[PDB]
């Protein structure tokens, strides 16, 4: 349900975002946590809440919610970025825990 | 620190049914929801059901129900997840997770205000059917 | 001489920090209600400009109003009961973006409920309705004025 | 010296008491929402410890962090703002039955919204949902802290 | 003080329409409900309904939707109310009366703390028909 | 729909009660307010909310509210008090000012 572009794309020292697109009953209305799976390994924690860091998440991932549509920052691109990285949000009509389509993080 | 030590792989044949385990440690196992979520090899990410291992409480997604029963056993400390009339696209590797949050679910008693994330992941479980 | 933090009566505001604040689903001493929850609380008398962490205050010699707190040992864990006039006002640290708690519709009162181990390790609970602010860790700051004793 | 009554910092609380407070129906420096107000409010600083009653202030000198305070004139009437971080609690006063705001549901933040004449009669306004404390006139207190500038 | 003067009495054959009166003074018209009251005597008091002095706007009890219309004249600080198709048992006196509260009103909107009273009354208006 | 003693009489000097009772939707919800009516007089307001008293009506008078019925007081009675005493709240589904029958207040 949650849209997410299929790739992105960025210079090795370039500033990057990824942005979600929801409606009302998903984004609008709940929280948005953000995911990172390196390829070969299981998915890990990027950001909760809305803009919150876990513990070891270096201060260059960053988050923000403004709409429907919520988006994942980066300060600096570097060598192990490199991954896939997904939506997470609450939706009160379908399900708790609902994923967007993914987005494979390239270099340039 | 905080563990969700699951099986090792497993081969099915079409029309079995498969047991997945996840063994959790470093915190009280009756505290917070064991979430399950599948993945197909070149797909994303798809909840599959979290189970509050206090009461056996489990809220499965409107796709596998009827087809998935997540138990627990607090005495070791395990939670279960079996899937049973296994498809042909059910090969997929099966995670276990730990979600922090919301627990109440359902379709209209708390449509705002809904925080529930995915804390700590297993390694995953590679179950093919074939 | 000055009134220690151990020494309440009734009219008097608590302010409170509680950093890293974890969402509690169901809480024993609220009537299995949802709370925000920090290990590392901090408590204030602000009239009186005294304070100290919630962790290192000795929860069976506090008293209001010369009598001890109210004290309720759900399970095998004691919660002490600090009454408040009104609504207990929490809000996310640093930001307007306010709570409200489970009796958002209701004409009662809140209480600040505190578990105590009996050496220091101390739980400052605020009773909440949902994770309007998050589902933890979050710097939440409370603010309540201190009620009478529950007779 | 002492800081006075018309110098505001972002986090100081505030107790107000609305003795004989009227239910308006609709607020026009609100959104047209109800409203508790009173003739003869009193508005204390309870960190400093300075008081004063709120029709004898002067509106148009009393500053938050050394800014003055936001007006809107709506009619030919001039209400000022005092911003709250998180939800004004207000209470019937001397009783444990608490009043809840208009935005009980919402994370938003309150204020304190003042008339002022120009001479010496003030109104001080507290929003809320309905007459949930009464028709009026009723004693109420109030308490809030006090939250940034909106800019 | 605040006062609310009504007219004299009526008296008025069956099938006409009776307007009664009401002048109100020592506050400002257009800030409270005026309220009207019917006593048969021998019998209690009777909501008639209200009317906002400030939009025109009115809530009847369902008993006379469709006979009573209360108009208002803010320049003379003047309510009005008029009961048209005078039955047998419309011999009342008739009460004005100044409400303080909530004025908003619907079968499903507020059903839990509302309070509403009427303050100041009038003098009472005796209307007989026969 | 609130009912109400028909009648009740009292000793010059002998406090008495007079009691009301709703439904749910009625006192159990809302506030319940008291009207005092001398004969030949109109209706004066008595005690608004639950318990509050106007400027004027002397202490003797009082009001609570407990469940879905609301019951008035007096503490010594006097000549003036030989009136009829009439109920008022909110019905939520009737409307938003219903009475009650009415009572006597006597000497015995």
């Amino acid at each position: 349900v949650l849209t997410q572009p299929p790739s992105v794309s960025a210079a090795p020292g370039q500033k990057v975002t990824i942005s979600c697109s929801g409606s009302s009953s998903n984004i609008g209305n709940n929280y948005v946590s953000w995911y990172q799976q390196l390829p070969g390994t299981a998915p890990k924690l990027l950001i909760y809440d809305n803009n919150k860091r876990p513990s070891g998440i270096p201060d260059r991932f960053s988050g923000s919610k403004s709409g429907t549509s919520a988006t994942l920052g980066i300060t600096g691109l570097q060598t192990g970025d490199e991954a896939d990285y997904y939506c997470g949000t609450w939706d009160s009509s379908l399900s708790p825990v609902v994923f967007g389509g993914g987005t494979r993080l390239t270099v340039l | 620190q905080v563990q969700l030590v699951q099986s090792g792989a497993e081969v099915k044949k079409p029309g079995a049914s498969v047991k997945v385990s996840c063994e959790t440690s470093g915190y009280t196992f009756t505290s917070y929801n064991i979430n399950w979520v599948r993945q197909a090899t070149g797909q994303g990410l798809e909840w599959m059901g979290w189970m509050n291992p206090t009461d056996g409480n489990t809220d499965y997604a409107q796709k596998f129900q009827g087809r998935v029963s997540m138990t627990r056993d607090t005495s070791i400390s395990t939670a279960y997840m079996e899937l049973s009339s296994l498809r042909s696209e059910d090969t997929a590797v099966y995670y276990c997770a730990r979600g922090r949050g919301t627990t109440r679910f359902s379709l209209q008693n708390f449509p705002f205000d809904n925080a529930y994330y995915m804390d700590v992941w297993g390694k995953g479980t590679t179950v093919t059917v074939s | 001489p000055a009134r220690p933090i151990t020494n309440w009566r009734s009219g008097d505001v608590v302010w409170v920090t509680l950093p890293s604040a974890e969402y509690a689903q169901s809480q024993s001493a609220m009537g299995s209600h949802p709370a925000y929850w920090s290990e590392e609380a901090t408590i204030i008398n602000v009239a009186t400009g005294q304070r100290a962490a919630v962790s290192s205050i000795k929860w069976d010699q506090v008293t209001l109003n010369g009598k001890a707190l109210h004290k309720e040992t759900h399970s095998g864990l004691v919660y002490y009961q600090l009454p408040l006039m009104g609504k207990i006002n929490f809000w996310q640290q640093g930001t307007t973006k306010a709570g409200y708690t489970y009796n958002y519709n209701t004409t009662d009162s809140d209480s600040l409920w505190v578990w105590w181990d009996g050496g220091s390790k101390a739980y400052l609970y605020i009773s909440t309705y949902t994770t309007m602010l998050g589902a933890g860790p979050v710097n939440i700051t409370g603010l309540g004025a201190v009620g009478p004793n529950p007779v």
